């Protein structure tokens, strides 16, 4: 049952609690993007919904303004990619030190 | 003999665009290029041109001025 | 016996640029500490210098006010130490390539 | 009850500002995403707590009674 959801600018403001302009400042940060950024109208893929939850429950968590928020989420992400680097490292090296 | 480049290009926002716009679009560029986790691979360069284009579009006199210049080129 | 120098907010503000409100903000958010923090005068020591000058570079950097850069400046400490850890891996994995 | 104030390293006569700025200190050092301390849990349990009282007027005021008597 796959689909495409797409969401005005006021259906994705009704449905991630965020204000029209706090939206319009999410995009300007380049934390998500419309379907034609330039177009009359924005219009948003639903992908784009899960990202505005996840930043909206960083706000409320360390409660720090929208630029702020994003990057955090930018050097969480890129820190949990590296422990998990680390980890493949780890195990490799012990994969190596059992062959020997 | 000196250089002029394309600061509203440079940042992505038009030359009508007020300061709050333009803040917003410096710190998507700052984030996208910032060394310790840019995916660039011309990151510093690309950063660098970002900057100075921000150095003057961010003072409204500087911008004000370039924006004269830039309307006349021949 | 050992001694450490110290000066007012007001000089703290001289030697940094940064506004006395800013710098009350920056004590708040617990990027520094003065040395005594219920006291009637707080009073700084250098390596208060030091960390708002590094927060000024990353509000010069990125534009975010202060309490963005207090978490961006602790998640790119434990950036750091991640990064440590996997140079020091990377060397241990060559190491043993060549033995 | 819990003392929240004491919790978030404020006095009960702040404005909502200072004990925001609290909150954001206390947020940063022990938020399980970004804390190093051994107690991050339990702390920050306690602190998220208190904010959810404190940074709500009505429900700050009734607290504020509730603590009286």
């Amino acid at each position: 049952a796959t689909v495409t959801v797409t969401f005005t600018i006021t259906e994705l403001c009704l449905r991630t609690g965020v204000s029209e302009e706090e939206l319009t400042e999410i995009v300007g940060l380049g934390m998500i993007e419309p379907h034609q950024p330039q177009a009359d109208t924005w219009l948003f893929d639903d992908s784009a919904v899960t990202i505005v939850h996840r930043a909206v429950r960083l706000r409320n968590e360390l409660e720090l303004d929208w630029p702020g928020i994003a990057v955090a989420l930018t050097l969480l992400d890129e820190n949990a990619r590296l422990t998990r680097e680390n980890r493949l490292l780890q195990q490799r090296l012990a994969r190596f030190l059992a062959h020997g | 003999g000196s250089e002029l480049k394309d600061y509203y290009a440079i940042m992505g926002v038009k030359p009508t665009d007020d300061l709050k716009t333009i803040k917003t679009a410096y710190r998507r560029l700052a984030r996208k290029y910032h060394p310790d986790v840019s995916k660039e691979p011309d990151a510093e360069a690309r950063f660098k041109e970002v900057a100075e284009a921000w150095e003057v579009l961010s003072d409204e006199q500087r911008r004000a001025e370039y924006d004269q210049m830039w309307q006349h080129r021949n």
